[PDB]
């Protein structure tokens, strides 16, 4: 009632009851941040609750040892864990938080540690060292989340307390329960409630950027902060998606028990599989009825291209003939102390038979309720858990099957007995016919792929300057200047006049360690390479790029998974443990290198690599002889290869959590972070299983069924894979399902393929199908929403956090993430709107003034909120599909305009100049009392701004500029090119576009992008907190000129589309009749059956459409050159620009006039594009098919379009299909009512934009 | 339970009644019932809207 109180107006603001103003979302956000966390919990102490949310919390959390006993050092001076249940116990203990702290200043009851530790730390002191781990790692634990906490309640509570909801389709109130049912919020304010006990605060930890303060209550624990979090998560995710209170209660029993273990992250880990194998891996016992989709992966078995052929009844023969889930399941309960949740599962798993929204909503619902931490350890114990592994080779190749070795790499025979030799011999074939192409040749694309490694978290620069120090030779500093240390464009610049025998020592250096945490995964660690052996590692993934597009060019996505798990066929998930422990120099490197250096070699005779001369080695093998034969540059850079692959790779350690412990040691694993790190992994999956389905299986079965099945299952029709993750594709025979016990004995034929030559296949069949973390089962999409926590963040590093014009965005990514899953729409829109005015105001401490910045609503409209009751209108009127900018803005606002008139006439503003959008209505005005213009410009203003300010030295910057583009060059036949394109555009195509985009503003741009990680602090962040000052005082005149010349066209609807799909199948989880709106678009609309990787590749006019520029640019700049006259030799200086050869570059550009393009290439003209949400959508049907012109009244000489500049239908079905979808209900057909000024004025005005950049 | 919650959903959004057992029309027997401004019969759930 307190909350009551304060919001009075504002929560039926939000609820559709009371018109929404703008003063009342101000006062809002005034009452959100004049407020404290002893109001938080008297607010949480307010509510009573209803005897289904409460249970018995053991005291057994609370009283823990000490950390003593738990930490050592390592005989190497190493601060490490001692372990107590198996090697994986290695994380944060709840235990002992209480006694390493001191109290804070200005505080009473919390504080920070105490630093006379850290300094007998830095003095070696040992229990100083284990105290400040110790202190520390809780600190990165308690780092992992967004915001304070308590403000995520609150919006729960802002929310929630405004009751049931009204439903437009359902005409119906809801039915979900209220705040007096959730075990989360009464055992959250339970556990404040006793650690902080009879204590004056009660918060028992606040979020700080500059880090987390603890309560001193001698009960507190270390994990307290990790179950707090999963407590708000599943505190959210009931009240908007409609888990029921069962599941919670079971969920929530499983984080307390978590809590009470030994170490929670550890039980987390081990405890992750109970959700999934009880529920959805045992699912389907019996049926008798049902719809499932029918699907057809087509003829070209790479098109991703599929015709859904409709609907389809169950049969009692579809039940579930995967093998048992009893024993291994129950062992789980078992080992944990959990066998009351596990007999749970399995009894009501079994209580369900009918494939309808219900028990897929069920299998939703056990989804979403495990755990959503992030897993933290200290980095040096992975480094030494998953770097110290190497695989079980049971059978190598014998020592006899290597000829005598050219260079340093031994051949092999081609009458071994050994399996490698088709690896040889695909990787063999595979280098020479990707040799013998000339495309690999076009020094174009030399420097596509020499810029294709500046990406991907570039490091160790400096051990390559001190590697380069170490080889003696003259070093550019470049002094004063801001970021650049820290760049791999630096490494590349330091090493642009260098000879390759020169530097060919310095690709011997070690490798930085960047971190990454996950959701219920051990936290991956990403490692970059310097650039010369980014540099010559190319071949490799040439070859490896040819084989993932030619050769057995199986992928690089969500009807893949309803194809597969559609019921006739069956799905088998594939996956390896640690994949990158497997690839060492002992089976794979050896013969790899050895084919792609006589694959080529017939093709390489003397031709030279960029960089690279030839040379010459020995061999012995002409064993009965010895000669030595030169080498080509394909073969120099293999090599140069060979040794670094076969010798091992060096890890610089250093972590910012234990008090300097830095070391490097050798390791045999293949990088995570490279340009050839996923490609071969894939291109090894599909090999292995070539070889597999080729030879390996029928020289080791015995009966005819399981070898005349894998005669028919060949990688070219059933197999799929990316890198971690395979797939089988079983084709559903004559007879339906294939029967089991085959595809049994097969998969464990299949675990014998593994761990006979180092590899580990985790084989999962189970009726279902998961691929890339995407469950579907009988061809229905489960939204997994563990994998989109709301409130946890990965901060891997102790590194200062950005200050407060970013969290709102990461809000809106929130937003996004509750948008592509089955979420309740009701309840989740509004407490986006409480959350988004929760992050609002942010109260500066600015010099001589208290400033208040002040977003309007109207910033988050543009980008895409949906509003509820605007003007007097119906509630709940339009859907969260609007495209997230001037589109959308366009959409509902014209959707509602003469309502909006008739608001505006109330209160009246009036004023006689009759307006073609408002008439006898101003705007000027209201719109500005509105503050309508103003959140509306905000909008457009760029956030989190820093900038390099500080007037750097030219000369230097300018000699760096000059280094950076004797990078870019490696032949001057490209300078040649684009100087003469130069010289073209300076004739012709200069002017009247006011930005070309070239290739030598790209050493700026490359300097543009390398100056945004100062992270300074004052200087331009006072001056964003001005701009947004001056913008907000500043009265403003009219909307955008895109808007103003959309205001114009107006539109008509009438006869709702016929059905896409058939309503009574399950389509995806969380949608259905309850959840109205998006499930009614889904059968509406369709689903978009296409990867849309290969749709919109169809969409980017050049052929590679790589440049490493934003090619977007390229396409859209091209094409207004188009419209705006500009003869063809203007064209050609444009492509001249990228400077392709010339003589194609003619032709394409003589090509891009008289082509009509599609729809889709026009958005870039006029800067649209496809908003996120619509992907799921079968988008492109209702374009070209149902937006129309000459609408069902006729032709009216106002809907008219000149015969030149036809490029406006493109945006007419644009807006017309955004009018269409943004309203709730049924995508319905739209036709064009007039635009008021003729297709001639309207596109004129669309030229004088155009005339500006 | 959520069996009968979706079971009134579909009935509410989908199962609405009249599924026009086939007569010879009548004019004091109509679907619509009265056209609010024009006051006739109409006989069809799309042409009275």
């Amino acid at each position: 009632s307190m909350i009551l109180t304060q919001f009075g107006p504002f929560i039926e603001s939000i609820s559709g009851i009371t018109d929404q103003s703008n003063d009342v979302f101000e006062n809002a956000a005034k009452a959100f941040s004049m407020f404290t966390r002893s109001d938080v919990y008297k607010a949480l102490d307010e509510i009573p609750f209803s005897e289904d949310a409460m249970l018995p919390i053991p005291p057994t959390i609370y009283t823990k040892p000490s950390h003593d006993s738990y930490y050592y050092i390592d005989a190497l001076n190493r601060v490490r864990r001692k372990t107590y249940q198996g090697p994986d116990d290695v994380y944060v203990p709840n235990c002992s938080i209480v006694e390493l702290l001191e109290p804070h200043e200005t505080l009473t009851s919390y504080g920070r540690l105490s630093e006379a530790i850290e300094n007998r730390a830095k003095d070696g002191d040992s229990q100083a060292r284990i105290a400040t781990t110790y202190g520390r790692i809780a600190e990165s634990q308690a780092r992992q989340i967004k915001a304070p906490l308590e403000k995520f309640v609150l919006a729960l509570l802002v929310a929630e307390a405004g009751g049931s909801l009204y439903d437009p389709v359902l005409q119906k109130y809801d039915e979900i329960p209220g705040l007096s049912h959730n075990c989360p919020l009464w055992c959250f304010r339970e556990i404040c409630r006793h650690i902080s006990g009879p204590l004056p605060d009660r918060a028992p930890y606040l979020y700080l950027s500059a880090g987390v303060f603890w309560l001193m209550s001698p009960r507190m624990t270390s994990a307290i902060p990790p179950l707090l979090s999963d407590l708000v998560n599943l505190a959210i995710l009931q009240q908007t998606a409609g888990l029921d209170p069962s599941l919670v209660r079971l969920g929530v029993q499983i984080c307390l028990h978590a809590a009470a273990s030994s170490s929670y992250a550890w039980f987390i880990l081990k405890t992750k599989s109970i959700f999934p194998q009880n529920t959805l891996h045992s699912m389907y016992e019996s049926l008798e009825g049902g719809y499932c989709p029918n699907l057809e992966w087509l003829e070209p078995r790479s098109d991703y291209k599929f015709m859904y052929m409709g609907a389809m009844p169950l049969s009692t023969k579809y039940a579930r003939s995967a093998p048992s889930n009893d024993k291994k399941a129950r062992e789980l309960g078992e080992k944990y102390g959990l066998s009351s949740v596990v007999s749970e599962l399995r009894r009501r798993t079994k209580t369900y038979s009918k494939h309808d929204f219900t028990s897929v909503r069920y299998i939703r619902d056990a989804m979403a309720c495990t755990s959503g931490i992030f897993l933290v350890r200290t980095p040096t114990e992975t480094v030494l858990q998953e770097y110290t592994q190497s695989p079980e080779i049971k059978v190598p190749i014998p020592q006899k099957d290597w000829t005598g070795p050219i260079g340093e790499i031994r051949i092999l025979k081609d009458t071994t007995s050994s399996i490698a030799r088709y690896l040889y011999r695909t990787w063999y074939l595979a280098a020479a016919r990707m040799a013998a192409q000339p495309r690999t040749w076009d020094p174009l694309f030399q420097a596509i792929m020499r810029s294709q490694y500046v990406t991907a978290r570039g490091g160790s620069g400096a051990t390559l300057r001190e590697s380069l120090y170490a080889i003696n030779v003259s070093l550019p500093d470049f002094k004063g200047l801001p970021v650049k240390a820290a760049t791999k464009i630096f490494q590349a610049a330091q090493l642009a006049n260098l000879p390759f025998s020169h530097t060919s020592v310095a690709i011997l250096a070690d490798t930085s360690m960047g971190l990454r945490n996950q959701v219920q995964r051990r936290p991956r660690s990403i490692m970059p390479l310097n650039v010369p052996q980014q540099q010559v590692s190319a071949p490799h993934t040439l070859t490896a790029d040819y084989i993932n597009y030619h050769m057995n060019l199986s992928t690089t996505v969500i009807p893949l998974g309803v194809y597969a798990s559609s019921p006739p066929n069956q799905s088998i998930n594939i996956d390896i443990s640690a994949c990158d422990a497997s690839i060492t120099w002992d089976f794979f490197l050896s013969v790899i290198m050895a084919a792609i250096h006589e694959g080529v070699a017939s093709s390489s005779i003397g031709k030279p690599f960029m960089g690279v001369p030839a040379s010459i080695v020995n061999d012995e093998s002409v064993v009965g002889v010895r000669a030595a034969r030169p080498i080509s540059g394909m073969q120099n850079m293999i090599q140069h290869l060979s040794k670094l692959y076969k010798r091992g790779f060096s890890y610089r350690v250093n972590d910012s959590f234990s008090p300097g412990n830095d070391f490097t040691h050798m390791t045999t694993t293949f990088p995570s972070g490279s340009t050839a790190t996923s490609t071969e992994h894939t291109a090894n999956n599909s090999t292995m299983m070539e070889t597999f389905l080729t030879v390996w299986g029928p020289e080791h079965t015995d009966d005819p069924d399981v070898l005349r099945l894998m005669k028919s299952l060949t990688i070219q029709r059933n197999y799929v894979c990316q890198g971690d993750d395979g797939l089988m594709i079983i084709d559903g025979n004559t007879a339906g399902k294939v029967n089991s016990e085959t595809i049994q004995k097969m998969l464990e034929l299949i675990s014998k393929y593994g761990e006979e030559f180092g590899w580990k296949y985790d084989i999962a069949y189970d009726g279902t199908a998961e691929y890339l973390k995407l469950y579907f089962i009988f061809g229905c999409r489960i939204p997994n929403l563990s994998r989109h926590p709301i409130v946890g963040k990965e901060r891997a590093n102790s590194s200062a956090e950005e200050p407060w014009p970013a969290i709102l965005d990461q809000i809106m990514g929130i937003f996004f993430n509750g948008v592509h899953d089955g979420l309740q729409w009701q309840r989740w829109i509004r407490y986006s709107w409480a959350l988004c005015c929760a992050f609002s105001r942010q109260r500066t401490m600015t010099g001589e003034s208290v400033g208040y910045l002040q977003y309007p609503m109207w910033s988050f409209v543009y980008w895409g909120l949906p509003l509820v009751k605007v003007f007097g209108s119906d509630p709940w009127i339009f859907s969260w599909y609007m495209p997230t900018g001037d589109l959308g803005m366009y959409s509902w606002i014209s959707l509602i305009r003469p309502l909006m008139t008739r608001w505006m006439v109330a209160n009246g503003y009036v004023t006689d100049k009759c307006s073609p959008v408002f008439g006898n209505a101003d705007y000027r005005k209201c719109f500005n009392e509105l503050k309508l213009y103003q959140g509306y410009y905000m909008a457009q203003l760029p956030r989190n701004p820093k900038k390099s300010g500080r007037a750097a030295p030219r000369e230097v910057r300018e000699q760096f500029t000059q280094a950076l583009s004797d990078y870019l060059m490696q032949n001057p036949e490209l300078k040649s090119r684009v100087l003469r394109g130069r010289s073209e555009w300076e004739k012709y195509g200069a002017g009247i576009i006011h930005n070309p985009p070239s290739l030598f503003d790209v050493p700026h741009k490359w300097y543009q992008g390398a100056q945004e990680a100062a992270t300074a602090t004052r200087e331009e962040l006072a001056e964003m907190d001005e701009t947004l000052m001056r913008a907000r005082k500043h009265s403003y005149s009219s909307f955008s000129k895109l808007l103003e010349a959309y205001l114009l066209v107006k539109w008509r609807m009438c006869e709702a589309r016929e059905p896409s799909v058939d309503l009574r199948l399950p389509l995806c989880a969380g949608i259905d009749p309850l959840n109205s709106d998006p499930f009614l678009k889904m059968v509406s609309v369709g689903p978009m059956l296409q990867s849309t990787r290969k749709y919109f590749a169809q969409t980017l006019f050049m052929a590679k459409t790589v440049s490493g520029l934003d090619v977007n640019a390229i396409d859209s700049a091209l094409l207004r050159l188009r419209t705006l006259g500009a003869d063809k030799k203007a064209l050609t200086a444009q492509l001249l620009m990228v400077g392709l050869q010339e003589s194609e570059a003619d032709a394409l550009a003589g090509k891009i006039m008289l082509q009509d393009v599609n729809t889709v290439q026009l958005a870039r003209v006029v800067n649209l594009a496809v908003p996120d949400t619509w992907m799921s959508l079968d988008f492109d049907t209702m374009f070209k098919h149902h937006v129309k012109l000459l609408p069902k009244d006729g032709r009216h000489l106002n809907t008219d379009i000149p015969p030149r500049m036809g490029w406006l239908r493109a945006i007419l079905r644009f807006l017309g299909a955004g009018m269409a979808m943004t309203a709730t209900g049924v995508a319905v057909d739209i036709y064009l009512e007039d635009i008021h000024g003729g297709g001639r004025s309207l596109g004129q005005r669309f030229m004088t934009w155009m005339r500006q950049e | 339970p959520m069996s009968t919650r979706i079971a009134e959903a579909t009935s509410a959004i989908v199962s609405k009644h009249p599924a026009r057992v086939g007569l010879p029309p009548t004019a004091s027997s109509g679907h619509g019932y009265q056209c609010h401004v024009c006051s006739a019969v109409l006989f069809s759930p799309l042409d009275l809207d």
